[PDB]
């Protein structure tokens, strides 16, 4: 009935950093990724209550969009690549276990991590 | 509707 | 015995908590999930349900023994499903916070 509160986009115990391939992760693939038609149940964290999906906080305890992506890294709250990507992972992980294989939401995130694949391959050398 | 392991919900297609 | 008390109450319980871990509790029950074929291609069945009784009963001589019930739970779900199905996914989950427990043994 109600949405659980947000991930957290900032921590004061968490070591922050900045490096030319965050600097790329926010410039290039997360603008590419938001930018897209497909973007827009993926940018703000799910809304159960407006999708009548009491179920989906029941499943799902580790959710991520790409609104908490984008003020991460707007807030540095990465240390290195890996931690961001797992973010990503995480989200395209939830989208295919809580939905069926061909449904509008996971073909929509099936075309999302394919372009971020195609960033990924290109992630700059961190210097 | 979605079934993995005995358990059932409903996606985001229902 | 540090080691095996350390997987039972720390490794075995903090997966069983996990999100993603009510399919790997229990052995595959083939004939109620309507899984004809599992049973002819996983010859050898591990869960977390057997894996903590056989921690709670002194049935590992060392730590490397349990991990490898623990790699065989995963390696069925790995062998009998198709890579990124959903239930695949899960047990990705679950091993990495298995590898991640194992590593701070
Ligand atoms: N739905």
């Amino acid at each position: 009935s109600t949405n659980p509160p947000p991930p957290e986009t900032s921590n004061p115990n968490k070591p922050k950093r900045q490096t030319n391939q965050l600097q790329y992760l926010l410039r290039v693939v997360l603008k590419t990724l938001w930018k897209h038609q497909f973007a827009w149940p993926f940018q703000q964290p799910v809304d159960a209550v407006k999708l009548n999906l009491p179920d989906y906080y029941k499943i799902i305890k580790t959710p991520m969009d790409m609104g908490t992506i984008k003020k991460r890294l707007e807030n540095n709250y990465y240390w290195n690549a890996q931690e961001c990507i797992q973010d990503f992972n995480t989200m395209f992980t939830n989208c295919y276990i809580y939905n069926k294989p061909g449904d509008d939401i996971v073909l929509m995130a099936e075309a999302l991590e394919k372009l971020f694949l195609q960033k990924i391959n290109e992630l700059p050398t961190e210097e | 509707w979605k079934t993995i392991a005995g358990k059932t919900w409903r996606t985001k297609q229902c």
